[PDB]
RNA sequence: UUUCUCUUCAGAUCGCAUAAAUCUUUCGCCUUUUACUAAAGAUUUCCGUGGAGAGGAA
RNA sequence: CUCCGAACGGUAAGAGCCUAGCAUGUAGA
């Protein structure tokens, strides 16, 4: 009756290998540098703690933040970390230099996330009253800023590929406008709930995507719900695919609804346990990423950890 | 300031409220539930095990979380203050009082 | 991905134009 | 040290207040209108 | 944290 | 053969010496600030300089 | 034993009378 019923993907399932309990309060970004020798995990602890991403051993700290970061990246063409929050201050972290010369400017507010292009000298921070600053690399300024938020932007994201935008603010309006344009040539002037998961699905057209509530797939030409999935009523707060096609969203609730790659509705419906010093109904997955290698899922729960959900050998996984 | 910090912590209330759980769009409730979240930050205050009941669940885990994220940040005000307190740096004089009452 | 290239030719000749005009 | 602000804004207001006494019932506003 | 802090304080 | 135009690439003590500013740390000060003192790191600005098209006088 | 510093934190506010170095270059009928 459902799609992909009889059409079971017989991956394996995850298995929880080790979680690395150093940051201190709920994590805000949690991302594998390139190389896989870094894993920039980030706390409202006002410290990026850029961990090892295999073996998750403590590399080093880096301070700078007042507050809570919550946007952190790191770029492939330009060996410099990229942070991004309320405190205003961009951590240009570089693997040797290990210092804050990024100065990021252009957001007259607080800032909830950002994220650099890979190929383009460009980039995006989502300003908290109405800006969205298109931070251009090695001038830390938003000379083009494709400003469509009427409140703090949930997400940024822009690169050569022609979607030519991806963004939403908080006062349910969003600008899926031309990148090269600038003006608002296509309001998107929809999904007023909590628009926080949109995920890179199989190929870069024609992809799959999420809400908080009945998420779907989505198209990068001109956007379709193709992949009909669930109804996924989990507060999506992310959502990093795997490297074989496979999707995976965290929840903010903590109920992470795991949807197969073209499935779309949960196949392992996936919750975030209690941890120790946890209370009862306090935590939900803040980031979910699997590493450069697609072997170990690194899920950064709001119990000041980083868990390594690792593949199990098992075929036993067909359900109709 | 501390300020800021409070105002964004009012800010993510309103927003949870908002989209965390709103109970679908029929004339939701207002900001008593910022008082009633207030209120049970006070009450923790004084190292009671009082909470903030009349809710939902949701509601209640949001609550929990914000009051969390508050006392952090009070924690790390007075963690501030005390290390400007040895050698104080010329401290002012409202700002001794509220370390003082933190502590 | 030959459109991605002429996209980002484009998006850095802006630049250039701007920063010639502010800058 | 502030005390010196405190001081200060009070003289203001009471420059302030002396002028308008002196400017309501001014020779301009009160004895000029005397004659009318 | 309070431990450390209420002893060197 | 000699010069002036200019888009362009510099890791050569680019310049057999030597200016400032901004930011982040550490001292001296400190009545508030701007002017400050002497050490480290980085980014820019100015006097400039090197090597390669095209276009203009003897 | 020759290394030498400057500005702000500064001059109460007031009603009657009086004097002046400066500035446009045009549209149009």
């Amino acid at each position: 009756k459902a799609p992909t019923m009889p059409k079971p993907q017989w991956h394996p399932p995850w298995k929880l290998y080790r979680v690395i309990s150093g940051h201190l309060g709920w994590v805000r970004c949690i991302a594998v540098e390139p190389g896989n020798q870094w894993f920039v995990t980030g706390s409202a602890d006002r410290t990026i703690k850029i961990w090892d991403l295999a073996s998750g051993k403590l590399k080093l700290s880096l301070t700078g933040h007042i507050s809570t970061v919550r946007g952190v990246i790191v770029s492939t063409r330009s060996p410099y970390l990229f942070s991004c929050g309320e405190d205003k201050q961009v951590k240009c972290w570089d693997l040797e230099y290990n210092k804050v010369i990024r100065h990021y400017h252009g957001h007259l507010s607080a800032v909830y996330g950002l994220d650099l292009h890979p190929t383009i000298d460009v980039l995006v921070t989502c300003s908290r009253d109405s800006t969205a600053r298109i931070w251009d690399v090695r001038t830390k300024a938003s000379v083009h800023t494709l400003s469509g938020h009427t409140n703090a932007v949930a997400t940024v994201r822009c690169q050569a590929a022609e979607p030519q935008i991806i963004t939403g603010s908080h006062d349910t309006t969003i600008r899926l406008w031309d990148l090269v344009a600038g003006k608002t040539r296509v309001t998107l002037t929809n999904h007023k709930k909590s628009v926080r998961a949109v995920v890179l699905h199989p190929r870069h057209y024609t992809f799959a995507s999420g809400s908080p509530d009945n998420i779907k797939q989505w198209k990068f030409p001109d956007g379709s719900f193709i992949q009909n999935l669930s109804g996924h009523n989990a507060i999506i707060n992310t959502l990093t695919v795997n490297s074989d096609g496979v999707l995976v969203s965290g929840a903010d609730n903590g109920t992470m609804h795991l949807w197969d790659w073209r499935t779309g509705y949960n196949f392992q419906r996936v919750h975030a346990a209690v941890q120790p010093g946890s209370l009862d109904s306090e935590s939900g997955i803040f980031a979910c990423a699997f590493d450069q290698s697609e072997s170990r899922l690194l899920t950064a729960e709001a119990d000041k950890t980083i868990k390594v959900y690792r593949e199990d050998d098992t075929a036993t996984e067909e359900t109709h | 300031v501390e300020s800021h910090f409070d105002l964004e912590l009012r800010a993510a209330v309103m927003h949870d409220i908002l989209d965390m759980m709103p109970e679908g769009i029929k004339q939701n409730k207002a900001r008593t539930i910022l008082q009633h979240l207030s209120e049970a930050w006070r009450c923790w205050k004084a190292n009671i095990p009082w909470k903030v009941p009349g809710l939902p669940t949701p509601i209640e885990n949001m609550i929990l979380r914000y009051v969390k994220a508050k006392a952090d940040w009070w924690t790390n005000t007075a963690h501030y203050n005390r290390e400007r307190i040895r050698r104080g740096a010329t401290v002012d004089k409202t700002v001794c009082k509220k370390n003082l009452g933190r502590l | 991905e030959e459109a991605i290239k002429e996209i980002t030719e484009k998006t850095r000749v802006a630049l250039e134009k701007s920063v010639s005009q502010k800058v | 040290e502030a005390r010196k602000r405190e001081l200060k804004k009070n003289k203001k207001q009471r420059m302030m207040v002396r002028a308008a006494v002196l400017k309501m019932k001014d020779p301009k506003q009160i004895i000029r209108d005397m004659e009318k | 944290e309070f431990h450390k802090k209420f002893m060197e304080k």
